[PDB]
RNA sequence: GUCUACGGCCAUACCACCCUGAACGCGCCCGAUCUCGUCUGAUCUCGGAAGCUAAGCAGGGUCGGGCCUGGUUAGUACUUGGAUGGGAGACCGCCUGGGAAUACCGGGUGCUGUAGGCUU
RNA sequence: UGGGGCGGUACACCUGUCAAACGGUAACGCAGGUGUCCUAAGGCGAGCUCAGGGAGGACAGAAACCUCCCGUGGAGCAGAA
RNA sequence: UAAAGCGAAUGAUUAGAGGUCUUGGGGCCGAAACGAUCUCAACCUAUUCUCAAACUUUAAAUGGGUAAGAAGCCCGGCUC
């Protein structure tokens, strides 16, 4: 008899838009997300210059976005029925994480802006568990323990349990 | 010709212990120093403020002075062949009670309790000290076994 | 090497010089300024030693002892000084003597592992023990 | 591969830290700025009135500090309010105003304090600040110790704060964090200070819902349902409860009964079990290598 | 027996992994109306108490690592002071006194202060 | 001033060693630095925790961005150590 | 400081063992290929030979300080 204490949810999603400049293109790819989701994503910036590349240190480049609950479990219902429900056993990591990176968002189903333009973005799944913010908290912190971890193989039955989606390897 | 900074050779005199660094325990500013109270100096590395001179380093003197969170302290440093009494204003940080007066201070008040016990009596009880003797004759009982018969060991090279 | 090469041929022996040269010695150059300002450039090396230390070691086999000896000895005329030739009581390059050693590894105590020899103790975990005898 | 990081060399090297430090409770930089006295004082005492606010309790102490470990003069808990007639809601900044309550009045009955320093008894809500007395013995003062609480605006030590003020300590405070500091236009409302005192708020909160949900409110409130507390009974129990504090706040303990002794706890392991426990693991071992062969 | 708040000494108290925890507490737990702060009520702030010890925490366990303490190493190395002592020099021996350190082999794994709980 | 001259500056300053376990000690001995820089790189308070490495994810590559885990300081604090 | 230590930190440094790819150079049956194939390479783990004025957990002998009572102890009481 397993504990009610167990139910393996989801803590976050967490999207990322690299596109690698600053600018036109980047205020319109963090408009795009502004029409996804309604909520504005936050510009990170580059610790140093690459010359090669053309960037330079503390240069705006990329942006992001957490999201936690149902609309990141809508969101990513859209984008795994857009993946067809299958993904590979290198997508999952050993700490019991997977994520994806879909080419472009438009395949997604959201209608094309000329003034926008095309993107492709990168989906990646943080799990998580009942018991996990002790680490987290202030007053009294301390380390989950050895059970109460989420392994990369009880993370691929439990989405191969869910929606009977399969793994191929890579 | 050397330099005459402040730190010369304190590379290892004021660094802290091993697996001893970082806060200072709270004994430390938590205790009180009294006038007149012998107290003998050790230097730290961690609070820069109110270091003392390394030459008082080791030193025990008496303090004189008391300020919010400091004392002034006398010591007789030597100098070509006068010795000059002279006052250093420490920050607690770098200081402890020495404990060799405490034992003087027991024996005096351990004669007056033997002094006013054995004065109704009239036995007199020795009350100085008296050096360490020579011991007394005594008696070795040879229970039984003979004396094991220690030989020189003969030479062998290891090398 | 030359000598224990004609002798016990090419498969019989192992030397092995146990004296590292790291102290630098130095050389004061005259080329006028003279002897002012006079620390010398480095020369070379040389190796430090003190009484008992050991300079050479040969392994072979008891067998082949005498001439191991008159290699030694031939080799005394290099180097300076006075050097006495000692026979080891150690089994190889080992810190165990030979009488006892037959015993303690049959009953698994010392391990061969090539060159060297690794030394069992009780202190580890049980079932490593396990393991060695199964 | 790459290389282990946790070796011998590691564990050597490896300093530890305080007991409360690796727990995560106490802060020691605080704790030394708070806590050591000017050393002209010799010996004199610095009060701390300190503040832990707990998953469903809000206990408040009074300590100073000695070498041996801090001595506690004078405690209070949130739980004996039961005995003065409120069941619920002892994690509210009402209950905090009612500790702070107690804890003033029963240190003031020790010290032979009560006809004097009455304090406010007219719960307005505005700055109270207790004068000294001419002629007559001097107001108690300690040092707030909120310890790990961020010190944001409306917090029930703050609460707590206001309530043992008017219960007559010399604490030195701003007004700034009592809820009612307008960020942009920076003035304090008194009696909105009032309304979160005596429990406004969650009135409040349970009609909205009510009126929204019967549901929410069913499943929220169910300990208030019960006891069938109210709206309109609320203001006057913690009133009550005022004046029940101030007439008799003192405590009298529990008789306890004779103890049964048990163990429920396994002791320590003896030498000789450590020792059999890996003669019958290799003996056993060694007659079932003879089974499987 | 055992716990909570606040502690002193700060590894005999740490790390890794396994097992067990009566009662109240400690925790996790459900929400965002007001105070408060966020990219995100996850953290921080605030209002509740249906469920659960799975984790945290505690105690025990491991021929565990470590840390602490003993023996062995060794009266060795080294050294204060002495001599018309030796020796071609290097260096060495003796008298008088002081006296160490690894490997190896054993043993140990928190002490405690105030106030207040549970076993009514 | 290891004759003077030519050459250095050891001509005022600071770190480490030489120093012989308090402190103090010399040679044109050694290894090295200085004649500045700062509106904050100064002052309070809060909140964050670094270097390096592992496994993952469109374009992405040894190296661009996001995420979890380890991380006694192996980074950093203008400058010499 | 002498010493001692590197199976402990830092810094040099020789030797063989066990690993799989954490990657690579020459081949050879292979077109190549983390199939295999001989290898030899660096990395990781237990070992092993040698060192330090400007590395050190340990760590002496000789030494430097302070005290060994009337300027002290113990009582009774005023002033701020
Ligand atoms: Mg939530
Ligand atoms: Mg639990
Ligand atoms: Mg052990
Ligand atoms: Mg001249
Ligand atoms: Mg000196
Ligand atoms: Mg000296
Ligand atoms: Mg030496």
């Amino acid at each position: 008899k397993e504990n009610p204490m167990r139910e393996l949810r989801i803590r976050k999603l967490c999207l990322n838009i690299c596109v690698g400049e600053s600018g036109d293109r980047l205020t319109r790819a963090a408009k795009v997300l502004e029409q996804l989701t309604g909520q504005t994503p936050v510009f990170s910036k580059a610790r140093y210059t690459v010359r090669s590349f053309g960037i330079r240190r503390n240069e705006k480049i990329a942006v992001h976005c957490t999201v936690r609950g149902a609309k990141a479990e809508e969101i990513l219902e859209k984008g795994l029925k857009v993946r067809e429900y299958e993904l590979r056993k290198n997508n999952f990591s050993d700490t019991g994480n997977f994520g994806f990176g879909i080419q472009e968002h438009i395949d997604l189903g959201i209608k094309y802006d000329p003034s926008i333009g095309i993107y492709g973005l990168d989906f990646y799944v943080v799990l998580g568990r009942p018991g996990f913010s002790i680490a987290d908290k202030k007053r009294r912190t301390g380390c989950i323990g050895a059970k109460h971890r989420i392994s990369k193989e009880e993370a691929m039955r439990w989405f191969q349990q869910k929606y009977d989606g399969i793994i191929l390897p890579g | 010709t050397n330099t005459k900074g402040k730190r010369r050779g304190t590379r290892y005199m004021f660094s802290r212990p091993f697996r001893k660094h970082g806060v200072v325990p709270l004994a430390t500013y938590m205790r009180i120093y009294k006038k007149g109270d012998i107290v003998d100096i050790k230097g730290m590395g961690t609070v820069q403020k109110g270091m003392p001179h390394k030459c008082y380093h080791g030193k025990t003197g008496r303090v004189y002075n008391v300020t919010q969170h400091a004392v002034g302290i006398v010591v007789n440093k030597q100098v070509k062949g006068k010795i000059l009494a002279k006052r250093i204003n420490v920050r607690i940080e770098h200081i402890k009670h020495s404990k060799s007066r405490d034992s003087f201070l027991k024996r005096v008040k351990e004669n007056d309790q033997k002094k006013k016990e054995a004065k109704e009596k009239g036995t007199w009880v020795q009350l100085k000290r008296q050096p360490a003797p020579p011991r007394e004759a005594h008696f070795v009982r040879t229970n039984g076994k003979e004396p094991e018969l220690l030989e020189p060991i003969p030479y062998e090279f290891m090398a | 090497n030359k000598y224990m090469v004609k002798s016990c041929g090419k498969d019989g022996f192992h030397i092995r010089v146990r004296l590292h040269p790291f102290h630098v010695i130095r050389i004061n150059k005259m080329l006028q300024t003279g002897m002012r300002g006079a620390f010398g450039k480095p020369q070379g090396t040389v190796a430090r030693v003190h009484i008992g230390q050991v300079i050479m070691s040969i392994r072979t086999k008891l067998q082949n002892k005498e001439h191991v000896v008159e290699a030694l000895r031939r080799a005394k005329f290099k180097f300076p000084g006075r050097q006495k030739i000692h026979i080891s009581k150690k089994w190889g390059f080992t810190k165990f003597n030979a009488d006892e050693f037959e015993d303690m590894v049959a009953e698994k105590r010392l391990i061969p592992d090539g060159c060297g020899v690794k030394y069992i103790p009780n202190r580890g975990p049980l079932d490593k023990w396990r393991a060695l005898h199964s | 591969f790459v290389k282990v990081v946790k070796n011998k060399a590691y564990f050597k090297r490896y300093q530890v830290k305080f007991r409360r430090r690796r727990e995560g409770k106490t802060d020691y930089y605080a704790r030394k700025r708070l806590v050591i006295q000017d050393k002209n004082k010799y010996n004199t005492p610095k009060y701390r009135m300190i503040v832990r606010v707990t998953n469903r309790d809000i206990i408040c102490q009074i300590a100073y500090a000695r070498i041996e470990g801090d001595m506690i003069v004078c405690a209070a808990y949130a739980h004996e309010l039961p005995k003065y007639g409120v069941k619920v809601g002892l994690t509210n900044y009402a209950a905090a105003y009612c500790t702070g309550l107690l804890l003033a009045r029963r240190l003031l009955n020790r010290f032979g304090m009560d006809k004097i320093y009455e304090g406010q008894v007219e719960v307005t809500g505005d700055e109270y600040n207790v004068e000294s007395i001419d002629g007559q013995p001097g107001a108690f003062t300690c040092y707030l110790d909120a310890g790990l609480a961020r010190t944001t605006t409306g917090n029930k030590v703050f609460g707590a704060l206001k309530g043992a003020v008017d219960g007559g300590l010399s604490i030195p405070h701003s007004t700034k964090r009592f809820p009612g500091y307008d960020s942009e236009s920076k003035e304090f409302n008194a009696e909105v200070h009032r309304k979160h005192i005596m429990g406004q708020n969650v009135a409040d909160y349970m009609r909205y819902l009510m009126e929204e949900d019967e549901d929410a409110y069913k499943k929220q409130f169910s300990q208030y349902i019960k006891n069938n507390v109210t709206p309109d009974m609320m203001e006057e129990m913690y009133k009550k409860a005022h004046a029940a504090i101030r007439e008799n706040p003192v405590y009298e303990k529990k008789p306890k009964r004779e103890v049964k002794k048990k163990r429920w706890n396994r002791p320590k392991m003896s030498l000789a079990q450590k020792k059999d426990r890996v003669a019958q693991k290799k003996a056993s071992f060694l007659r079932a290598q003879e089974r499987a062969a």
